[PDB]
């Protein structure tokens, strides 16, 4: 494509190193998960889960808002970012699920947490929560892995590409092309990044190989009722139900504009109750587009769920 | 042969625009310089204000001067001889989405360089269509059909974005190519050319560079004698 | 440059047969001629058989009287002619710069030696005061028709130029679905369709028009400055 | 352009030849009229007058309708037709008024004349209706010189064209290459006349030079308000005038459709009281495309106007 950089970026741009550098590591199973952590107001932890192509860099700009009113901890996914690859090194949904519910245990987390997910980030967040539903104190999604996927109608051209990789070219589209990392991450970004912004997201997966797979085997774990895995499609039918009918449980949708998913998914979202809805600049990775709105309106919307 | 005018060859147009894609009220511009009877000419186009923009950029190119067009004099040229004053189009642009763009603008003489001034108006652009969307990698090229009518050549054009995932959208252009220097011999009936293609490609940008091709011809076939029309 | 195990020996006519709807004037023409595959020639003998004589300016009905009849170099795939065997169409979308628009629905067959086709075209909202309705329209001048693939069908969209008696020109807006009912092998990347309709030499001879459609498959000559998109 | 032949036409096709034998002649000041003439029923006259390019031919088929209830008669102008040549060489609207004029007293009308008019003939009807007051019981027309011409819009794309022949390119263009025969009048008709019919047509001014002159001369009259001679725009809104208030008088517009200059007239004609409308398939050249149709439309009008013999004629 083409894009301008917003010109207001570069004053305050964190690169890769100044993100790295912040975060702590822990053991986890076979491996490890680098993660940040704003440590001080502990009483309640609002956990934040990035999806396929990023890791915890992308919420860089939005946690710092949040941060004095909460503990905020992001993770990267196992395979993804600093965080340590898997051991068998597949990298389904639940094998992310694996090594994310074991670092939870870790942490010494309120029993009461706050969950913050965007992509394959939610669907985590998500069954998770399905699974652990007396420790949930509020659920924040966007761009979300919301219901099933039987009508692709509302829905970005992307069918026959999920078939071209759920294909065996996906192999050589993704490990060989780095597909999602190079030509998809800066597509669905409204602004252009900083060319160093981007060396972030790139770095983890630099290389050709396996060292991908990661990036290739998230989307191949779509969830459509023909032709998807059926496990995930079972799990996503599973916490949907729940998620309908989580009326006691605080929730808060962000639909970016023009978005990417979030047309096709808005509807699903408030076939859950008690969701405070709201807007914000921008393509998919919403984040680089929007961060401070996206921002402070987590952050008024925490306060408001603290208040009882 | 080409003083008369008051023109040279080679030739720096400097492309100030104004724009308003939808909601979005942005001040982009271009700087540049280029040639008459090749046709080709590059612009650094520069994004002014409204950065980021929020919409894909290529809308806004071919409003980026047909003084550029390799014109055999077989096939008079309007827009050459519509100087030293310069001339002015209106545009309609036609999006299959159903979104529509006017494209005004004035390309004076000020300082021996082609001071054009464009305006771009778009709206009607739908979310998950592939301008807010931004899936356009570039314009094919195009064949624009000429023709006089009275005290003007309008020009018709069929342009098709390719966009990443290989297939296309493609949109409809009519343009109102009004001198204002009254001009002798009005042309015929031929087509423009185009390849327009972006070319600062992979860069830490700021800017994107765009060169156009641009030449008049006719056919290749050609009638059975017998004729008609 | 194979030919016989299509279905196809070069040597081909074509026999149109089409019912129409201008306006309120249910006519129903009919076509009789021939081109050839590889250099994509054609010419056809058209012929009123009911609602003659015509309202309106013929010359609207004859992009309805195939492109089976094109001219495709190596560098580039034909997709109407890797259709057949048996099941190949269009749907097609004018609009008259005055306002008015069509809708055209073939089917080509092959039968013996080649093609027939069952065109149907309906027109409405065009002007009194309009080219087509005035029969000011001397004939159509060439253009290019562009063509690009979507998935299972070619889509192709030209400027048409009516030549008014005038010297002045009338435009309209075409654009075509082609839709070949078997599937079938490769389909083209994108290009152009360049097309020059002209008719015969009908004097005032007897009552029928007969144009000379030929129509070359090609690319824009103007080679890519190679490092840069698309 | 294309056009294609009427197939059930040409069955009872009338050529030149078999025209002129049915024509009568009579010497009218310094040359002569040929005319035709239905010739009983004299009680009432229908006169028909053709217009530019045309000649009586144009009414051929239309009149078969109207003969039997009212004498038809059917004049070529002069310097066309197979009438005679005008004697100054001249045609312009006045040069065809007199010796027009001058042919209706050598015909023994009836007090109160029908008249049926098209394009320039039309103008001619209307001049001597303003004249003539208590001379005229109806006026069919069609295609008609209705008023003067403000702006050249709901009008054919046809200005450019007329200042060209208001120039001495109209000289190469009528009397060297036969403008309006050869191109204009086959082009303003929707069927393909058969060649004899043409021929016809053609028959007067099938010779280049001034035998073509009327057909020039005649456009060179049109009354534009800027840049239209003078006394020509003065006669038309002199009785544009009168036929606007001519209450009195009974009048059939038949609208061509599309038409040529029928769609920038229709409103001019709506100005005319006592006026009933009709409509036909046609171009310019109506009657080459619907004579049946306005035949018996025609018809209909004057069997019910000519029940003067007691009420109005328009309840209510
Ligand atoms: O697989 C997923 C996750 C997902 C999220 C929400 C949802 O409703 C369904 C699935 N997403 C996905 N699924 C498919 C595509 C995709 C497919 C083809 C293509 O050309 C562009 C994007 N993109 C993405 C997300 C993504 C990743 C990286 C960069 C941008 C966007
Ligand atoms: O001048 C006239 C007479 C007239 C009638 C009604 C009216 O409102 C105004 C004028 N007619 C005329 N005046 C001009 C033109 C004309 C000029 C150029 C052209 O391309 C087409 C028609 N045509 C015509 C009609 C015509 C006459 C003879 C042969 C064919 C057609």
């Amino acid at each position: 494509t083409s894009k301008v950089y917003d010109p207001e970026q570069r004053k305050r741009m964190i690169t890769g190193p100044q993100w790295w550098a912040r975060c702590k590591q822990m053991n986890v199973l076979d491996s490890f998960i680098n993660y940040y952590d704003s440590e001080k107001h502990a009483e309640n932890a609002v956990i934040f889960l990035h999806g396929n192509a990023t890791s915890s860099y992308l919420w860089r700009h939005v946690v710092p808002h949040i941060e004095p009113v909460a503990r905020c901890i992001i993770p990267d996914l196992i395979g993804m970012g600093k965080s340590g690859k898997s051991g068998n090194g597949s990298y389904r949904l639940l094998d992310h699920y694996k090594y994310l519910t074991a670092w939870f245990e870790l942490l010494n987390l309120p029993k009461k947490i706050i969950f913050v997910g965007h992509d394959w980030g939610a669907a985590l967040a998500f069954h998770y929560a399905y699974e652990h539903q007396d420790r949930i104190k509020a659920i924040v999604h966007m761009e979300s892995v919301v219901d099933v996927i039987e009508s692709w109608d509302e829905w970005p051209d992307i069918e026959e590409d999920i078939a071209l990789i759920k294909s065996e070219e996906g192999e050589k589209m993704v490990l060989e092309n780095n597909f999602f990392v190079e030509t998809v991450l800066p597509s669905k970004i409204m602004r252009k990044l900083e060319p160093e912004e981007f060396a972030a997201y790139l770095e983890p997966f630099k290389e050709k190989g396996e060292v991908r797979r990661p990036t290739l085997s998230w989307p191949r774990e779509i969830p459509l009722v023909k032709g998807g895995k059926p496990d995930v499609v079972q799990i996503v039918r599973n916490y949907n139900a729940y998620l309908r009918a989580s009326d006691d449980l605080p929730k808060l949708f962000i639909e970016s504009d023009p978005g990417f998913f979030s047309n096709a998914i808005v509807e699903g979202a408030k076939k859950f109750p008690n969701t405070e809805f709201v807007k914000v600049k921008g393509l998919h990775f919403l984040q680089e587009d929007a961060p401070d709105e996206m921002g402070k309106y987590i952050k008024s919307f925490v306060e408001r769920v603290l208040k009882n | 042969d080409l003083a008369k005018l008051g023109l040279k060859e080679v030739m720096p147009t400097k492309i100030n625009l104004e724009g308003l894609v939808g909601d979005h009220a942005f001040s982009m511009e271009g700087v540049g310089e280029g040639n008459i009877l090749e046709g080709t000419q590059e612009v650094k186009i520069s994004v002014t204000k409204g950065a980021p923009l929020p919409f894909a950029f290529d809308i806004v190119s071919v409003a980026f001067n047909r003084a550029y067009t390799g014109y055999p004099e077989e096939i008079s040229d309007y827009f050459l001889q519509s100087f030293p004053e310069g001339f002015t189009y209106e545009r309609n642009i036609r999006y299959q989405d159903g979104g529509t763009a006017i494209v005004k603008s004035d390309i004076s003489l000020e300082d021996g360089k082609f001071i054009v001034n464009v305006d771009f108006k778009a709206k009607d652009l739908r979310r998950m269509g592939p301008v807010m969307q931004q899936d356009i990698v570039g314009m094919q090229p195009s064949y624009e059909s000429m023709y006089t009518n009275v005290t003007s050549v309008i020009g018709e054009c069929i342009i098709a974005f390719k966009l990443q995932t290989g297939k296309h959208f493609t949109y409809h252009m009519r343009t109102v190519y009004k001198s204002k220097k009254p001009v002798e011999t009005m042309p015929l009936y031929h087509f423009i050319q185009h390849r327009l293609v972006k070319t600062n490609v992979d860069t830490a940008s700021g800017y994107v560079v765009q060169h156009e091709t641009a030449i008049a011809a006719h056919s290749t076939i050609k009638k059975i004698e017998g004729s008609l029309p």
